[PDB]
């Protein structure tokens, strides 16, 4: 039980770190998609 | 004497399992880092 | 597990309004409470400690139907059915100014929490007014053909979440003054649109007693509708029910017409709570923005119930 | 007491039970690891060795000789020591004195038989006295012994019940903590998988949008080059 | 008694390590399969 408590704490910390990294990657990807949409809108406005 | 021999065998098995678990943890961490850092390149058509 | 918070009681009943409460909002540090009610009054309370009514704001000539706080929590933002907006000072308890330019009853408004300061008022003449909180004149206003009962500002600060009696959420852009796209799917009159704290989900309760969560993210399929939570029937009155999100974006709390505030889990759609305690309809159900389990339910029993979620 | 400080990332109250095929694969992996890493007889995890018969201070030389005799027997569990002289306590029969026997030898044989008979009579008298005392106090002795044995058995059962209750309390606490941690970890893992999928889809869409923007920029550059050539 | 307690603790630790190794192997196999499918697909 003591070993399981320590392992649960360590695994929770690792899962939190991995989820934070994945969330940061998702936010960066969404920002890149917004920048690409803005660039596409600017190119459509410049062509028109 | 039999219990001491079994305890020594279990200690050797536990050390071997600890080494194998460390190797598997390193492999799983490398695979997870590869999956997380995977970026989709430009999928150009086969011309 | 009796009680895990900083309130001096697991439940507190804030009373003192002589008329129906329509909205109640928290200071963005989770410390001050403002409730506007049909007796034309904004009552200002503390939430931590003995919880005294430290302030009353008078100066609206008709029913008050919204209020938001400033960035710091020093200037209050009241919309009222006297066709007016107003910005109020809490250092002196006086009024800074009034914003004029609507012709019919104002139902919604929104302040941009970060970005640049704009007040966004939906009004029953069919207008969405964008105001700067330093000049009484309207910076701009967008014309629709239906009354607006719901309004939210985007995370990027240029898209407007209108909801009318035409049964569909409309996302407009401020610069082109035209609708970007409409998330349709509701059957009855929209009441609240509150963006998720992280910024990828939108809560929307309408008169059909169903609360739906939609997408906000730029990459999304044709149907952005995530989920249709049910379990909060609407009562006899056609009030504008105001739901909210938790700090972690996991719990959806919406008032209902039976006096019960209903909380679902936003992840899966499981009814977490169905908290009773009110006689008439519950108008404004809000979470603590700090992340504590504090919930507030302001209802047209002339009352507010400040409770815990253990 | 236990001395193992190794920590394994296992939550058996929250994690799924391994399959028999999965258990066999894990056993094969452990066997391969034990084949790769040789066993260390001087490991700190192994306990101290048992001292020998000569090394033991409590073992007497008579005890060592008896232990060696028991080990030398093919069935030490069935090995039994030599019985004492039960014929000396048996009934002494009448000795048959032949006519060729000497008077001194016959007298010595009669004296030995008389001594054996006297010892047997003394043993019989002692046994009769013991039987009389047993008939006098058997109920009291049996009741006292049964009461003491029942009290000892009740004390042992109470200690075992207390140990079982403490073990059950520890198991319940571990199960609750593992349930909470497993719920949180499952939620986090589902969120991570969904975020990975969403990030991959957004990256693909961003690549498509970048391809479209590059095509538009190439068209604009071609138009600018044509305008410069025509001017 | 000390040897029996140590052996029981070692058996429990070995079972926990076997479960952890099985979970790690399943996770590694799933990650490898996901990487292989991502390399094979190219377009979502």
């Amino acid at each position: 039980r003591a070993s399981e408590e320590q392992a649960i704490q360590r695994r929770l910390e690792a899962l939190r770190a991995e989820v934070a990294f994945v969330s940061t990657r998702e936010r960066k990807a969404q920002e890149l998609y917004r920048k690409l949409r803005d660039e596409l809108e600017e190119l459509r406005l410049e062509q028109a | 004497a039999r219990v001491r021999e079994e305890l020594a065998t279990a200690l050797y098995q536990h050390d071997a399992a600890v080494r194998v678990i460390a190797r598997l943890t390193r492999e799983r961490d490398e695979a997870r880092e590869a999956l997380a850092r995977l970026t989709v390149t430009g999928a150009a058509p086969a011309a | 597990t009796p009680r895990t918070s900083n309130l001096k009681a697991p439940l507190m009943e804030l009373s003192g309004h002589t008329g129906e409460i329509f909205t109640a909002k928290f200071d963005p540090t989770g410390t001050l409470i403002a409730s506007g009610s049909m007796d034309r009054t904004i009552m200002l309370w503390r939430v931590y400690g003995d919880c005294e009514n430290y302030g009353v704001l008078n100066g609206h000539k008709a029913a008050i139907l919204d209020l938001q706080w400033s960035r710091d929590g020093d200037i209050l933002f009241s919309a009222s059915a006297d066709m007016h907006l107003a910005s109020w000072d809490l250092t002196t308890g006086q009024r800074i100014r009034r914003y004029i330019g609507h012709e019919e009853i104002i139902n919604a408004m929104d302040v941009t929490q970060r970005g640049e300061e704009l007040l966004i008022s939906g009004s029953d003449d069919g207008t969405i007014g964008i105001w700067d909180p330093r000049t009484k004149n309207a910076v701009d206003y967008i014309e629709t053909d239906f009354p607006i009962t719901a309004v939210a500002v985007s995370e990027a600060g240029n898209e407007i979440y209108s909801g009318g009696i035409d049964n569909d959420i409309k996302v407009w852009d401020i610069r082109k003054k035209a609708v970007v796209h409409t998330m349709l799917g509701h059957n009855d009159t929209i009441t609240t649109l509150r963006v998720s704290p992280d910024g990828q989900q939108l809560l929307s309760y309408a008169m059909d007693s169903t609360a739906r969560t939609w997408d906000i993210r730029p990459f999304a399929p044709t149907d952005r509708h995530i989920r249709t939570f049910d379990g909060a029937p609407l009562g006899l009155e056609k009030n504008l029910i105001r739901g909210s999100w938790s700090k972690d974006g996991k719990k959806i709390a919406v008032g209902a017409g039976d006096g019960t505030v209903v909380i679902w889990g936003s992840d899966t759609g499981k009814l977490l709570y169905k908290l009773p305690g009110h006689k008439g309809t519950v108008n404004c159900a809000e979470f603590a923005p700090d992340g504590a389990p504090i919930i507030l339910s302001a209802s047209s029993d002339r009352t507010m119930l400040l409770g815990e979620l253990i | 007491m236990p001395a193992i400080t190794t920590v394994h990332e296992s939550l058996p109250y929250i994690d799924p039970e391994p399959t028999p095929e999965q258990r066999a694969a894990a056993e094969a992996l452990i066997a391969e690891e034990r084949a790769k890493v040789p066993d260390d007889p001087y490991h700190a995890l192994l306990p101290p060795p048992l001292p020998p018969l000569n090394e033991s201070r409590h073992l007497t030389p008579i005890l060592q000789n008896e232990l060696a005799r028991l080990a030398s027997s093919p069935d030490p569990q069935a090995a039994k020591m030599d019985a004492l002289d039960f014929s000396r306590y048996e009934a002494p029969e009448m000795p048959s004195i032949d006519s060729s026997q000497s008077l001194e030898e016959t007298a010595s044989q009669l004296w030995e038989t008389l001594k054996q008979a006297y010892t047997a009579q003394a043993y019989l008298s002692a046994r009769r006295a013991h039987l009389a005392l047993l008939d006098t106090h058997g109920k009291n002795a049996w009741l006292i012994g049964n009461w003491h044995l029942e009290g000892e058995v009740k004390a042992v059962e109470k200690e075992l019940a207390e140990t079982k209750r403490e073990i059950d309390r520890v198991s319940l606490a571990r199960q609750g903590m593992q349930e909470a941690a497993g719920a949180e970890l499952k939620s986090l893992e589902e969120t991570w998988k969904a975020g990975v999928g969403r990030v991959l889809e957004t990256e693909a869409a961003a690549e498509k949008l970048r391809i479209e923007v590059l095509e538009e920029r190439r068209r604009l550059a071609e138009a600018q080059a044509a305008l410069a050539v025509g001017n």
